[PDB]
RNA sequence: GAUGUCGGCUCAUCACAUCCUGGGGCUGAAGUAGGUCCCAAGGGUAUGGCUGUUCGCCAUUUAAAGUGGUACGCGAGCUGGGUUUAGAACGUCGUGAGACAGUUCGGUCCCUAUCUGCCGUGGGCGCUGGAGAACUGAGGGGGGCUGCUCCUAGUACGAGAGGACCGGAGUGGACGCAUCACUGGUGUUCGGGUUGUCAUGCCAAUGGCACUGCCCGGUAGCUAAAUGCGGAAGAGAUAAGUGCUGAAAGCAUCUAAGCACGAAACUUGCCCCGAGAUGAGUUCUCCCUGACCCUUUAAGGGUCCUGAAGGAACGUUGAAGACGACGACGUUGAUAGGCCGGGUGUGUAAGCGCAGCGAUGCGUUGAGCUAACCGGUACUAAUGAACCGUGAGGCUUAACCUU
RNA sequence: AAUUCCUUGUCGGGUAAGUUCCGACCUGCACGAAUGGCGUAAUGAUGGCCAGGCUGUCUCCACCCGAGACUCAGUGAAAUU
RNA sequence: CACAGGUGGUCAGGUAGAGAAUACCAAGGCGCUUGAGAGAACUCGGGUGAAGGAACUAGGCAAAAUGGUGCCGUAACUUC
RNA sequence: AGGACCGAACCGACUAAUGUUGAAAAAUUAGCGGAUGACUUGUGGCUGGGGGUGAAAGGCCAAUCAAACCGGGAGAUAGCU
RNA sequence: CCCGGCGAGGGGAGUGAAAAAGAACCUGAAACCGUGUACGUACAAGCAGUGGGAGCACGCUUAGGCGUGUGACUGCGUACC
């Protein structure tokens, strides 16, 4: 089964009547809007382009402007796409929201990454800052050294070391769906979403077994 | 750190290459005047939608 | 507690003045504290008609911080000290009769059936 | 979406009382515990301004016996029972603080007057 | 990172914001028109207008406000005396920022600060 | 044979039996089978560029009309 | 014409002869537990003291307190305590000067990274006409740990006390990720409190400056001390190991023909980067169907007409970020400052009425002032253009096109 | 011990400690009476040890600001080779 | 070197304060010439810190803390 | 009164932070001591290299000191590179 | 006579045998940095050289297998003192 295309937009630490609160992250659930289901029909290629949202768009190229056109012709935020099983979809109207969340107890969520700016040398990797007294010869901060020797005289792959977030896709992993509310469309989750708020997410039942 | 040889020539071209000064994408002149201009900017006798700028 | 040692204050009548976490339980490979930890306490103070001496390692529980302990809504009962009420050395329940001061309305667990079992409010 | 700040403005309860800091109060409340029902009460004096959205609570100082405690209980809970006003002091301060450690005649504090 | 913020911080400490701004802000008041840094002329645009907003209608107790946020007497006078009227028929954007170009004593980026009312000019040139 | 490597990280080698190699992803045992039969780099990186094996049993080449040789 | 040291910190890495869980044989092992014992480098692998300390002792955690190597890893990262090591001086010894691998006191540790690696990141090209959008998996990594008790399970077994593993489960700990509502933190684009002199002609009032003068609170952001949470059922290929069937040896026998089972490792399953995969990508969405002269020719040279879709500069600027790239977008306009409605801070401006000699408080007024957030508003500023992109786009076999 | 091959003496004591510190004792390195010895008030920017203060040195690091780095314009080295 | 290095004499203003400490300040001196923008690592300087209180290290390493004037009150040792 | 004391100006530099291809011939900022004394110190004067001069470090002698600078011996000599 | 900072520098017109002798003036290498042309560089790899060589410009190739300069690719291959 397919995921639902998310809004960060609301954060709450919600009551219950026990006078207890749990830590929550809204997402407003929007309806799909089905583009024309890629199927194979044409080569071995199987997956369904969909848009949950709009944007003013003014400036939009005619090559993303035609995926909308085809769609439910809303001016388009952009294109999330989704693999499927199970048969071909129905290609119009099929406005999958909050029903999808009714049965699904814990999610993954799939975010568009966090969008840290630089990260770099030591905040990321959570090291420590080399003492900054006893008069360190240019060193308040330092990370510490990354190879060893010319024995094996190089430094081997995959060290911890500098560099930006460069925003892939970061999945949190199974946490709890606390309420789907209806009307409303808010999708209530017990952790947290990747990213600044005004970011898109998806927002997916849960990927392991 | 200190270096190990007299390096050749094309590398020191190459190192300054890519940040050599780059285009303008041709030109303007005013809609509005026979002053020349320069683009999404004001010109020193302010034309561009008019009003002022630059009274030095 | 949050740092190797540190003292916070005796709360029953098995010491006097301060008593020194030398470690956390509950785990290893630790450094610092949560809210809900059993620590391990030496006996930096004594007093002479009290459960305990000069010396002595115990095991302990928090029951005040001064940061603030939370649980429900994650509000905190905010205090104005570091306190730890002593247990037994490996059997468990507080050995001293009597808590002094306040308490939280996180208190109400197994582990401290000695002070929450007395009549005046909170059983 | 266009939810974003009046979201803190839709949660937040109408029926909560003017104030200004000194203001004593009292909070009748439930003990919560695992599975029992019990109530408590908590007086003092209220040291700072609230209105926090959802999550808005009076901050009462007890200051009645032994050792200093401040007590944040949520208005906006299911559990609380009862919110009287009483005495309304001026204090012109988001905080008190030269009270913490004296607890004789210091729950009691006086009607501000001409 | 710095998402969700506005605003600039420019070239050095609070005391010296506070003392270049009222340096600036009072030179406007004077000349209505003024050259500065891009980032500079909106932070100037910033401190000014909620000053006017405060003078749009003459008002002793507001006069008595003006003079407790901003102590000084040219910018106190110009508002409300001969700026409250001028700018009574406006609800916000009372003066504008145009970007004016490259400076040539080096090479930085600049605008123009002009008052939204302000409309006869020459357009010669002066040495 | 278990096709040694060494690409990068964690202790140890790093290995794969040839029924792993053979039963998924079935070209590699084949592939790294002629890789050393070709000399060092530039000569040995143009005679390979000419192979393909693809998956097996799934060949697109009836097109070109291949000129059979048995082995 | 030099690889420059101990102990410690930081940061690691590789060998398994595994600290441990996990699978399993033997047992003078009843069962449990231990002894004996093979597989296995995947993952986690504690902390304060004294000493210059490798090594020591002690207090404590942990289910647990490992083994080996790295110019005695790592001063083109960090120390100047140690000894020789300049002085002093103890202890010792020699006519002495002066020594000691015994010793105490503080005492100069250098280099802006050329080429090389690593991780992040841009530009340029092949992608087969072009452009823009989504995207598949050749190929390589993350995670892989582990206490607790509940069930499993007081049961086989044993005289009796007692007495196990996988799977399920709630919960702790490490480790790794994201996060800012909660709780703390800060917040030089906000309020208030406060010492002082200087200033508005004076007073009431208020303010420049003194670390952002000090001190406390603080929106939005960011953040861990706070928050949520993976660590997986299964699959295949097995190892050690139990075998069946079966030869040396009419049987027996993990083996040789044959074939059931058999662990976290290994190939994965769950997660992330990925078409330079020249084998050059697919699929989706959009777009361009005027012309002549010649040679070098799956081509290039010249010229008129003439360039769409798209691109970038430029510009305000962002919920994106060193620089970029990425992104909203230039009146087709909410991009951003004001401004209007609202959030959330703070604590009722000054003036006026009034008590009081006043400091000051109190009604007037629940005051005033307010930053980043949200929704509006063209009020305001982003002149319009030009330019790069062009007229339907390979050879050759098979297939189809009147072929 | 400013001194001790062994040893971080031994024992008592504070303590998470205890080579260091403080008292006694000698199973005494190579201590030992002007390269002098025992002991002391005041003194030292002089040395070791103790309990409390306080504090971002640290547990464990977060956010803010400025000059370089980084952006644009100017000028423009060096160790080395 | 218009080098934050070094260097003798005299004269002697204000408010608050205990004075030539010390905040500001009359007269005067004078902007120690890159600038403007961002607000990455990191380098140096400056702010602030929950809870702890050197647990960092061979070693408390400024940075933090103590301090000033009036008063009450006051130890072993001592050459009083 | 004082080879007493807390302490500016006035002198130094035990420590800490920094500077470490410096603003400075160890200076700077901050803790620190001396500042009626065996102090601070202007002006003028004097000894000349294994020679002076030293309340002691084999200290200091034109940015410096376990041997200052220059003209001659001198192409010192090198069982040597 | 032209541009210009009241400037620098060069060209235009005129001198001379000669300024391809223009005033730092004799004729003028090599390092040095820059202009100008041909050909090459995105199956891409270490003494940068050697051995084989498509291609391409130029010489009318004297068209008679050639000269020149360069060169995709690729066997071989470790400096001098």
């Amino acid at each position: 089964m397919i995921g639902l295309v998310g809004k960060k937009v609301g954060m709450t630490r919600i009551f219950t009547e026990d006078g207890v609160s749990i830590p929550v992250t809204v997402i407003e659930v929007e309806a799909n809007r089905v583009t024309q289901v890629k199927d194979l029909a044409n080569d071995g290629y199987r997956a369904i382009q969909v848009t949950t949202g709009a944007k003013k768009a003014n400036r939009v190229t005619k090559p993303e402007a035609g995926h909308f056109a085809k769609a439910g012709v809303e001016a388009g935020r952009g294109l999330w796409e989704f693999r499927l099983a199970e048969g071909e979809e129905f290609t119009v109207g099929q406005s999958i929201s909050v029903e999808l969340f009714a049965d699904v107890k814990k999610v993954d969520v799939t975010g568009t990454s966090k969008g840290k700016g630089f990260a770099g040398t030591v905040k990321r990797w959570n090291f420590r800052t080399q003492d900054a007294t006893h008069g360190n010869s240019l060193s308040h901060r330092v990370p510490g050294s990354i190879g060893q020797n010319q024995t094996p005289g190089k430094v081997f792959k995959g060290k911890k070391m500098a560099g930006q977030m460069g925003n892939e896709r970061v999945t949190v992993q199974s946490l709890d769906v606390v309420r789907v509310d209806a009307e409303r469309n808010l999708l209530l989750v017990k952790g947290a979403v990747p990213g600044a708020t005004g970011s898109d997410l998806i927002v997916k039942p849960a990927v392991k077994a | 750190a200190v270096q190990q040889n007299k390096p050749t020539r094309s590398k020191r071209g190459m190192r300054r290459s890519h940040d050599a000064l780059t285009a303008v994408t041709s030109l303007s002149v005013d809609k509005t005047s026979g002053e020349k201009h320069l683009r999404h900017h004001i010109t020193a006798d302010g034309y561009y939608r008019g009003r002022k700028v630059i009274a030095k | 507690m949050i740092q190797e040692q540190t003292m916070l204050n005796v709360a029953d009548n098995s010491g006097a003045r301060r008593v020194m976490c030398i470690k956390v339980l509950g785990g290893s490979h630790r450094r610092y504290a949560g809210v809900g930890d059993i620590i391990k306490i030496t006996i930096k103070e004594a007093i002479p008609r009290g459960k305990v001496k000069k010396g002595d390692v115990l095991k302990a529980v928090v029951v005040r911080t001064k940061k603030g302990v939370r649980r429900p809504d994650g509000s905190v009962i905010r205090f104005d000290g570091n306190a730890c009420v002593l247990l037994n050395n490996n059997s468990e329940q507080p050995i001293g009769t009597r808590i002094f001061g306040p308490v939280t309305r996180e208190l109400r667990s197994e582990k401290f059936m000695k002070i929450i079992s007395l009549a005046p409010e909170v059983l | 979406s266009n939810i974003i700040k009046q979201l803190e403005q839709e949660q937040m309860k109408q029926d909560v009382p003017s104030f200004r800091p000194g203001d004593t109060v009292e909070v009748k409340v439930w003990v919560v515990e695992g599975s029992k029902k019990r109530l408590q009460a908590f007086e003092g004096v209220v040291i700072a301004i609230r209105n926090r959205g959802l999550h808005s609570a009076f901050t009462v100082r007890k200051i009645s016996n032994g050792e200093g405690v401040e007590r944040v209980f949520q208005t906006h809970s299911p559990v609380v029972d009862s919110i009287s006003v009483k005495r309304r002091g001026a204090v012109r301060k988001a905080k008190l603080y030269y009270l913490r450690e004296r607890t004789g005649k210091a729950a009691r504090i006086k009607e501000r007057l001409n | 990172m710095r998402h969700r913020k506005s605003g600039r911080q420019l070239n050095r400490n609070s005391s010296h914001r506070q003392a270049m701004f009222r340096n600036m802000a009072g030179s406007l008041v004077r000349h209505e028109i003024i050259k500065t840094t891009l980032p500079k002329a909106k932070e100037l645009r910033r401190v000014v207008e909620p000053l006017i907003t405060l003078a749009k209608t003459d008002s002793v107790a507001n006069r008595r406000l003006a003079f407790a946020r901003t102590r000084d007497n040219e910018i106190v006078a110009k508002l409300f005396n001969e700026l409250g009227p001028r700018f009574a028929s406006r609800a916000g954007g009372y003066t504008r920022i145009l970007k004016c170009g490259f400076r040539a004593g080096d090479n930085a980026p600049m605008a123009y600060i002009e008052l939204v009312d302000r409309s006869e000019k020459a357009e010669a040139a002066a040495e | 044979k278990v096709y040694y490597h060494h690409t990068g990280h964690i202790g140890g080698i790093k290995q794969a039996t040839f029924e792993e190699m053979i039963a998924r992803r079935p070209e590699r045992v084949i592939e790294i089978a002629v890789k050393g039969m070709l000399p060092k780099g530039p000569l040995g990186r143009a005679m390979f560029r000419k192979l393909k094996v693809y998956a097996g049993n799934e060949h697109n080449h009836a097109a070109q009309q291949p000129q059979v040789l048995d082995i």
